[PDB]
């Protein structure tokens, strides 16, 4: 119980401190560059959507919901999962801002020049705009972790913090999926399920799609797309002859291999999901 | 004053944000390990140099390849960290963490640490992984897997008792300096 105190203890702090620096973040940085009265470097003005994303946007969702949230949650740590499940719906616009922070990145280190530098030294801020910008990354990829501690002393049966651990592997999730299908070139339609590389394929509800990763003219890594299949054929085979997993009125020509044992076990639950949705 | 970004990497069984926290803080091992190491910036002195040290946990994004790499852009010098006592951790230098650095970031350097050194003589541990008939990583092999990736140093230490700590962020400032 008293390492339960800690515990939640922690994310109610931790919380605190994460809306604290999405504040100072706007009322600096941001606010020097839509109000502030230095010079502005011409490849960065009227730009501030691109650099800081849809930072206010999560800063109004922890500051007038969430943290109010958990706040009455305080002494309940047992029961602070169904937070989580209830505004799970919100947590979507992470996957907003994780797409946007290459191109947040890229307009700062190729136009912005020293301008957010000269900010920090003027306002003697401890942290950079970089450490400002990468915070709701690291965020939405800590909650798992308070959640698992919070798991751990906890006993089978009394919780929701398992549904709320569920939801919180979900949106770093989607958000990395999601980082990846920007990545596709060559290739509406449903749900991303899986992103995987198999001898890079990604899995919809109703559609199922191969590609291999090649480097641009540029040098841009990306995904080729190749080919394309729709929900029917399914082939569960686990085992080879002393190997990783491979898997596939049926023949042998369909061949798909995982690295691990836990990563074939996914696609399979996951692809009859949609198999049994889609009749 | 030059500004340094370090960038801690590496399984989640390795220990980055304990390292982290013992290193940056007085008194360490608490009733309680916290979860979350916030971006730090400090003034260091390295052989009678000032430096302002940055330092940034990747603590949960482990599983997470595309997020990762948001934090890698800028860096100065990386911390691969792999626990002595977990020989997964340790083949995942070579085969995740190295790559995936070494792809984003061409000619930044990188310290090879190897941590949890308290615990390598320690029996029990020592019993549990014979039994799944294994071995705690040796300097030799440690050293081995710093020349095999190239890194600039390799560095043992233990967040628990702080042997070794001090190093590794001394070299990991010598590196860029």
């Amino acid at each position: 119980a008293r390492r339960k105190e800690f515990i939640m203890a922690e994310l109610i702090q931790t919380e605190k401190a994460y809306v604290r620096d999405l504040r100072e973040c706007m009322d600096t940085y941001l606010w020097e560059m839509t109000s502030g009265v230095e010079e502005i470097p011409p490849g960065i003005v009227n730009k501030e959507l691109i650099i800081f994303g849809n930072m206010q946007e999560i800063y109004e969702f922890h500051n007038n919901i969430f943290l109010k949230e958990l706040e009455k949650y305080e002494q309940l740590p047992e029961d602070v999962g169904h937070c989580f499940v209830t505004w799970a719906d919100k947590f979507q616009m992470y996957v907003t801002y994780c797409k946007n922070k290459p191109d947040s990145t890229q307009l700062i280190l190729e136009h912005a020049g020293s301008y957010f530098d000269e900010i920090q030294q003027r306002h003697g801020l401890a942290n950079s705009i970089s450490s400002y910008l990468i915070k709701p990354v690291q965020r939405i990829t800590k909650y798992q972790l308070l959640l698992k501690e919070l798991l751990t002393c906890c006993e089978e049966g009394k919780g929701e913090i398992k549904d709320g651990l569920e939801v919180m592997l979900s949106v770093p999730k989607r958000a990395n999926d999601a980082m990846h299908l920007s990545m596709l070139e060559g290739f509406s339609q449903g749900e991303l399920i899986l992103q995987e590389s198999f001898q890079h394929l990604f899995l919809f509800e109703m559609s199922l799609v191969f590609s291999k990763e090649v480097k641009d003219s540029s040098g841009r890594s990306k995904y080729l797309y190749k080919s394309k299949l729709f929900t029917s054929e399914l082939g569960v085979t686990e085992h080879v002859e002393g190997d990783p997993c491979k898997f596939a009125t049926s023949d042998n020509k369909i061949v798909l291999k995982a690295s691990s044992i836990e990563n074939k076990q996914d696609w399979i639950k996951h692809i009859r999901e949609v198999i049994q949705e889609r009749t | 004053m030059q500004a340094i970004k370090c960038v801690v990497v590496g399984d989640g069984a390795v220990g980055k944000t304990c390292l982290l926290i013992s290193y940056t803080t007085n008194a360490f091992p608490g009733e309680y390990i916290p979860t979350v190491f916030d971006n730090y910036s400090a003034n260091v002195m390295v052989d009678g140099k000032p430096v302002n040290l940055g330092l940034w946990d990747t603590a949960g994004q482990e599983d997470y390849d595309r997020l990762r790499p948001l934090s890698y852009p800028q860096t100065d010098v990386f911390l691969i960290c792999f626990s002595l006592v977990s020989p997964a951790s340790f083949e995942n230098v070579r085969a995740k963490w190295y790559p995936e650095v070494r792809h984003h970031c061409p000619n930044t350097p990188i310290i090879l640490v190897g941590t949890k050194l308290d615990l390598r003589d320690d029996k029990d541990t020592i019993e549990k992984l014979k039994e799944k008939k294994l071995t705690p990583i040796t300097y030799p092999q440690g050293l081995a897997m710093a020349k095999e990736i190239g890194a600039v140093k390799y560095l043992e230490c233990s967040a628990l008792t702080q042997r070794g700590l001090k190093t590794v962020f001394d070299e990991a400032i010598r590196a860029v300096l």
